[PDB]
């Protein structure tokens, strides 16, 4: 099994280590670090910085990275996470977003085509603050993602964990998003938007 | 329940 147990994890990805992170990667020196500036309704909430684990999940990292910088063009139009939202929020579980196509969880597009396969399932969903791919079954990754708000190992081997948030502010912003009021479908009553994003 | 799908969220 490629899935690492929690005692076999590489240096740089414990909660304590990630919370001491700045704007440079902790797991491998060539990992990109990207950011989202988040607004909740009309209220700026702060910035989430995210290390993408190119060393473990290069295709997943590069897809997310291009959607952060606006580098990817669809029909010659840049498309990505700027203006995208967190459309499904479940307190004590995770925050899900990145559906820039439809804004509701139905959208799927990647830099590789409509979907892309699962990379190796190396890391478990062992703690809060991890970035993982949303999908609709095997080999259906696209643009959506989630950030864990708790341990959620029942997702292991079904979703590729491909990044981690860096620094205390990042987690504070995640927790703010996690606690917004939601409707019966777990959709926030006031939109949670990536107003700006890019690479550090 | 507590999955993270894209299209038909299950229980």
């Amino acid at each position: 099994s490629s899935l690492l147990s929690e005692s076999e994890l590489p240096a740089g990805i414990s909660y304590a280590e990630a919370m001491e992170g700045g704007s440079r990667p902790l797991l491998h020196p060539d990992n990109p670090v990207v950011f989202f500036d988040i607004s909740i309704g009309s209220h700026e909430a702060g910035r989430i910085k995210i290390e993408l684990f190119k060393n473990l999940a290069p295709k997943s990292a590069e897809n997310f990275r291009q959607f952060c910088t606006g580098e990817f063009r669809q029909n010659q139009v840049p498309i990505g996470y700027k203006g995208a939202t967190f459309h499904r929020i479940i307190k004590n579980f995770m925050i899900q977003g990145g559906d820039f196509v439809k804004g509701d969880g139905t959208g799927r597009l990647s830099i590789y085509g409509s979907s892309f396969p699962d990379e190796a399932f190396v890391l478990p969903h062992f703690r809060s603050g991890l970035l993982s791919l949303a999908n609709s079954g095997p080999d259906t990754n696209g643009c959506q993602f989630f950030i864990t708000c708790a341990k959620c190992d029942w997702l292991n081997r079904k979703h590729v964990v491909f990044g981690q948030v860096l620094g205390k502010e990042s987690m504070q912003v995640v927790r703010k998003i996690e606690h917004v009021t939601v409707d019966g479908g777990n959709r926030p009553r006031i939109p949670v938007t990536v107003t700006q994003c890019g690479e550090l | 329940x507590l999955l993270v799908t894209a299209g038909i969220v299950l229980a």
